[PDB]
DNA sequence: TCAATATCCACCTGCAGATTCTACCAAAAGTGTATTTGGAAACTGCTCCATCAAAAGGCATGTTCAGCTGAATTCAGCTGAACATGCCTTTTGATGGAGCAGTTTCCAAATACACTTTTGGTAGAATCTGCAGGTGGATATTGAT
DNA sequence: ATCAATATCCACCTGCAGATTCTACCAAAAGTGTATTTGGAAACTGCTCCATCAAAAGGCATGTTCAGCTGAATTCAGCTGAACATGCCTTTTGATGGAGCAGTTTCCAAATACACTTTTGGTAGAATCTGCAGGTGGATATTGA
């Protein structure tokens, strides 16, 4: 009776405060932000799919998540989005 | 009567609409377009109000592009005044129906 | 002992979970590694961060603190790379980068 | 009530707004017709795709994801409405 | 191992043109061509059900995306020969 | 063999199999496999009888790829289709601009 | 006997457009396949028809682009391609 | 990519309908095609390292080309 | 045209490289049975969307005028095509050796399940507050003398 | 080289429609204890992929001549921009009726899962064949006179 909704609203507003405390974003600006977060998700989700299936693979490794990156995104973008990557992932087992 | 010379308007209003981001088409008349529209598809279809709104601001986006091509199209035979041709060739590089 | 968010473990503020959660009912694959939701996370909560920073940075050049599509619009087409990745988007309420034909400028 | 030649309901002084915002400073008197049958193919073609979707779906009623999905069809991909 | 649609498309290649032969790489064109629409119609497909909240693919998410897909009376034909070839199967 | 039972060419258990391989849903039905399986074979159909003909126009008894780009680009629905395609060994359409031309 | 200027060339297209073999040396492009490459990662090694993929794609690009570059020569009123109309066509089909 | 013979350009621009040719256009087409090529191996490679290959095979270009929206039949689907 | 190139262009023809056709051996595809489910059918709560009514001013229209842009010519400088030459880098053709895609065959590590708690998020309400919308001189930017 | 004539800036004002926060339930991550696999890792093929090595032969590079294409410079008919007056229709605001999304239940009809049996389709021989590739002989398409 209620139909639950969601979206990653909260945690861009997490992001946003980071990098500028005193800055803050509007609807609109809230909703731009949630469809280019998704499209980017579908956008590296959907190579690794294809990456996994060219190599006759039934699982997608964080491999191929960052080979997906590597195809998806330009330049520095890239460099540096490997690197929080991999610094994530490395974090996260040790841990 | 004081009087602009021709084309320093035209530079006036060019830099007024991009320095903002309404919408140029009224939305009325172009809620009623995609009615008719959608309505030779398929009869009794309702409308979220969103959805129209979206639409619009594709189209706009859509043409405001076009136009920029347009342009470039125009300016690359020495012209400075858009024209259909000048539409057309934009469109046939493009691909949208060569 | 109390339950770490897997986000929290990775250090990330994106959601972990909602990411593996999203991978497996996405029919990307049949099985997902611990580590891609993770790192996925990860290149997500970057590009966010990314394009919220060069917003910002636009809201102030206009004297306001609250960021609105324009200024994002204005962040993403004027750096190369961002404007590539969004190459075929379109920002509703964005409007257009100020940039006038050199030919069609006065005498 | 009856919805007939609409397309024209997309006046001139717009389209001008239109290709300021394009750019353009001079415009041929030719291009308002010209402008008016490109946008009506443009609609025609997100609207019978938006609708095919809505059919699917068996509703009545075109919503705004319907409008997107078409819109990532045609490679005219939207932010802001979902 | 290996497949490819070689051997059906010569089948339909015969009935259509029994006179006529096909080459190596002609053949090899066929095969990208099936092979590609393939891709198309079931990635539409797919997507057509996930948006409808659907974890199982029916014909009619083929068709629906077929009409996405093809143009004008590719189409309508399309739609037709494979609804035609249900019905059959079917009963 | 289910695909003469829906007369068809077309493996009707290949495609199925792809479909169940191919990550596109969760679960397939039974008439999937079919539906798409005519719908390719329709298509198949479709560019073989064109390009014949090229053939046949050509003086030739084997269709090679200029014969199916010929067929292709001719047709404007199949042009649209395989819009962002290009026949390898396919060659492009004779044209030349009227401009271009002796006055 | 000499043909005025630019008849042949009338000749030279109605004959390669009616021709659909490559018109790029093989080793000079199979060399700047390989080279290109090196350049990303090395001791690479090509299978045959990749480098006939590779040119096939280049060649049908490239002879593609000529036709947009024309249009836009014809378009300005010129007869002779030069490289604005490249870089317009280009800026227009979204490539840069 | 100096191998790429101003006579070889030529012909691609007949085939390309082109009647007359600027004599700048050999270096800049040099140019594009160089850029091309870039691109598009780029992409084979990265998809050949993920295999863990030492090869580059003809389904990598295949896979690149249509990453590139530059689809290719007669080697691969 | 009348002529004198140089060009295409069907007509005919002869084999080797492909094609297409065989002949068999595994991998799927089909059966038979037994289950798990997805999601169509049956309410029905209720946002949201279709419609209308009013008052009001924002703006689309249509007309005058005339500035200056597009287009039509004309001209000649010199760039890019047609050529006949001279020479060498591509062709290709084996011939061979060997890096290496591809197959196995185990198996330890990483996943998937199936539940049971334990928070993190979302959907309302309660609180705030940029900033939209106006106002007003200061500052150019234009266009006439 | 000046100056009205106008439009464009920029800062100060201030209530209010649009965030920011504040709180309660709950759908969903998190935590464990099993029950499979998945896809590396040694071992090794049979490949295709490099490498010479070695001649010929188109095919590329050149340096001449000039034909005609690009480029720049005027001129002027008239198209389209700027403006004003007119008065229509899109906006704004809110009111209602109710069609038809969606959220739950209920449960057959249908898809999934093995375990097995049959048949088909992919390979590598064996057996045809279509074009490739020249080679005449004869209108064609060009270009000069
Ligand atoms: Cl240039
Ligand atoms: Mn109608
Ligand atoms: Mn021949």
């Amino acid at each position: 009776k209620r139909s639950r909704k969601e979206s990653y609203s909260i945690y861009v507003y997490k992001v946003l405060k980071q990098v500028h405390p005193d800055t803050g974003i509007s609807s609109k600006a809230m909703g731009i932000m949630n469809s280019f977060v998704n499209d980017i998700f579908e956008r590296i989700a959907g190579e690794a799919s294809r990456l996994a299936h060219y190599n006759k693979r039934s699982t997608i490794t964080s491999r191929e998540i960052q080979t997906a990156v590597r195809l998806l995104l330009p330049g520095e973008l890239a460099k540096h989005a490997v690197s929080e990557g991999t610094k994530a992932v490395t974090k996260y087992t040790s841990a | 009567p004081h009087r602009y010379r021709p084309g320093t308007v035209a530079l006036r209003e060019i830099r007024r609409y991009q320095k903002s981001t309404e919408l140029l088409i009224r939305k009325l008349p172009f809620q009623r377009l995609v009615r008719e529209i959608a309505q030779d598809f398929k009869t009794d279809l309702r409308f979220q109000s969103s959805a129209v709104m979206a639409l619009q601001e594709a189209c706009e986006a859509y043409l405001v592009g076009l136009f920029e091509d347009t342009n470039l199209c125009a300016i690359h035979a020495k012209r400075v005044t858009i024209m259909p041709k000048d539409i057309q060739l934009a469109r046939r590089i493009r691909g949208e129906r060569a | 002992a109390k339950a770490k968010t897997r986000s929290s473990r990775a250090g990330l503020q994106f959601p972990v979970g909602r990411v593996h959660r999203l991978l497996r009912k996405g029919n990307y694959s049949e099985r997902v590694g611990a580590g891609a939701p993770v790192y996925l996370a990860a290149v997500l909560e970057y590009l966010t961060a990314e394009i919220l920073e060069l917003a910002g940075n636009a809201a102030r050049d206009n004297k306001k603190t609250r960021i609105i599509p324009r200024h994002l619009q204005l962040a993403i087409r004027n750096d190369e790379e961002l404007n590539k990745l969004l190459g075929r988007v379109t920002i509703a309420q964005g409007g257009v980068l100020p940039n006038i034909q050199a030919v069609l400028l006065p005498k | 009530k009856v919805l007939r030649d609409n397309i024209q309901g997309i006046t001139k002084p717009a389209i001008r707004r239109l290709a300021r915002r394009g750019g353009v400073k001079r415009i041929s008197g030719l291009i308002y017709e010209e402008t008016r049958g490109v946008l009506k193919v443009f609609l025609e073609n997100v609207i019978r795709d938006a609708v095919t979707y809505t059919e699917h779906a068996k509703r009545k009623t075109v919503t705004a994801m319907d409008v997107v999905y078409a819109l990532k069809r045609q490679g005219r991909t939207l932010y802001g409405f979902g």
